[PDB]
């Protein structure tokens, strides 16, 4: 049992939300640490494995096995107390210093995530701040994929943060209270400004790697985008119609990613799915083309 | 000031406790030489005579690493020379069947100065320690995690142990399949310990600049959290 490893767990928040340390360096000790600890916990199950225990638990009949749920729980307490302080201080951090702890803190944000998913943290998280800021970096994610090039080198800095940010904000719109903070952070705004997909790609290294890259960027906003449509109620709510633009607007697009190959093809391949999925989640795009 | 002398002096102590206890279980002592520890019991003594006429002379490397903690006395050749002697003469008794054996008391010996020393950088340089661990510990059999998680459980924070040992990784100019490994065992360690970092993106993860924390502090922002540490 991992119960030894827990001990250290509550240290290293003690540690965080104490800010001590004047090395993030130190912090991103801390963060990793973290990360393992939550990543251990959960090793790779899904939500058959979480149905079968509570089937178990079905009702104790017998006597049940219910100790990775409870595990979680107890996880899940300490993190939130600690947490609020704790949020506060990983987030503002974040942006600086370290480019480099970054790597670090942002894996150390997501995995939090899913556990503590749902709850605690929308709320607490959701206002602050983190929703500002990470709206406003979209924008500057398109400016950052051009930079992109540059700093290839300063690449594995940001890859380890940047691919963490997407996945941050994947997982927020996955549900409903998250998909909500998000939206209201003005996502479709910062998309917009971006203008990641108010363009073609194919406009403009060896050209095939452009191209995934891009492409890439685009199938994970995409999904983001998706995710956030279908999280809330899409249909007559104001999520449709929000979605609704985002393919016109970007139309085109659509229609130009259907067809063509390569690995540079499999990324094309999923955002065309993602478009898919916009569209008939949406008032059916071409439904609403009559 | 009361307080700063009271301090300083109940570390102290607690070195010649050690050193006297020690004693004990050395069997290089005779019972008639008693003095020794007459002189211990009977007044706390000058840092340097504990130090070259105790530590020395009775070879306690672990002694003396912590008296100079508490010296803090930073000169890193001098302080590595004498961890350089504390791995030579571990492995003098060992014989091997104790691989396991050797590896438990290795990770006993280290994790208990470890835990006083830790604290501070100089003594224990972390950067530093790990590969040269590893590098002892090479020389016997091996299941990864062995050597991370004696620093763990030295008190070292896990998110500590991810930066330096990232730098090392990318650092080293070669083939560290030891360093990708341990990592690898150092995150699955550390996911499952908190709730926080827990799931499905990871176990894929078999340790290379693939690091799943790497991904999402791109995308949400560097900041794991607090420290996080072993219970």
């Amino acid at each position: 049992g991992d119960s030894s490893l827990y001990i250290i767990l509550k240290k290293l928040l003690d540690f965080i939300l104490k800010t001590g340390g004047g090395f993030q360096r130190v912090r991103t000790h801390l963060y990793g640490s973290l990360l393992y600890y939550l990543q251990i916990a959960q090793r790779p199950d899904e939500p058959d494995t979480l149905e079968a225990a509570k089937k178990t638990m079905w009702e104790r009949l017998t006597a049940p096995e219910d100790v990775f749920s409870k595990l979680q729980r107890e996880n899940i307490a300490i993190i939130e107390s600690y947490g609020a302080a704790l949020m506060e201080v990983v987030c503002r951090d974040a942006c600086d210093g370290h480019e480099i702890g970054r790597m670090l803190a942002l894996a150390l944000l997501d995995r939090i995530v899913s556990v503590d998913k749902q709850q605690q943290w929308l709320l607490y998280l959701s206002n602050s701040g983190y929703l500002k800021v990470l709206v406003d970096s979209l924008v500057e994610d398109d400016r950052t994929l051009q930079s992109l090039l540059t700093p290839q080198p300063p690449l594995l800095k940001a890859l380890y943060t940047y691919e963490s940010k997407m996945a941050f904000l994947t997982r927020v719109a996955k549900i409903q209270q998250g998909a909500l903070e998000l939206l209201r952070s003005g996502v479709i705004v910062r998309l917009a400004q971006c203008q990641v997909y108010d363009m073609r790609p194919e406009t403009d290294m060896f050209i095939p790697t452009p191209v995934d890259r891009y492409r890439q960027i685009l199938l994970p906003a995409l999904q983001l985008c998706q995710v956030i449509l279908t999280s809330s109620m899409a249909q007559h709510l104001q999520a449709a119609g929000q979605v609704l633009q985002f393919l016109i607007s970007h139309s085109d697009t659509i229609q130009a990613i259907l067809r063509c190959q390569d690995v540079s093809a499999g990324s094309l391949q999923e955002l065309a799915l993602l478009t898919g999925i916009i569209s008939k989640a949406a008032l059916p795009g071409i439904l609403s083309e009559l | 000031e009361f307080l700063h002398e009271l301090e300083e002096k109940m570390e102290v102590a607690r070195i010649q406790l050690q050193i006297q206890e020690t004693l004990q279980r050395q069997y290089s002592h005779h019972s008639s030489v008693q003095d020794a520890v007459s002189q211990l019991d009977s007044e706390l003594m000058d840092i340097t005579k504990l130090y070259g006429e105790f530590a020395d002379p009775f070879k306690l490397a672990e002694c003396k690493l912590a008296i100079i903690h508490c010296a803090g006395y930073s000169d890193p050749i001098l302080v590595q020379t004498l961890w350089q002697d504390i791995i030579e003469k571990e492995l003098s008794d060992s014989v091997t069947l104790s691989s396991s054996d050797r590896m438990h008391a290795l990770s006993l010996k280290i994790v208990l100065l470890g835990k006083i020393y830790a604290g501070t950088p100089r003594f224990f340089p972390l950067d530093f320690i790990v590969q040269f661990l590893e590098q002892q510990v090479c020389t016997l059999n091996w299941d990864v995690g062995f050597v991370i998680q004696t620093m763990n459980e030295i008190g070292v924070p896990l998110p500590r142990l991810l930066e330096v040992y990232d730098q090392l990784f990318k650092s080293r100019d070669p083939k560290p399949l030891h360093l990708l490994d341990c990592i690898h065992v150092l995150l699955i360690r550390y996911v499952e310990n908190p709730s926080q970092v827990l799931n499905c993106e990871r176990r894929r993860f078999t340790n290379l600049c693939l690091d799943a924390v790497c991904g999402y502090l791109v995308e949400l922002q560097s900041m794991s959290s607090s420290v996080a540490v072993q219970a």
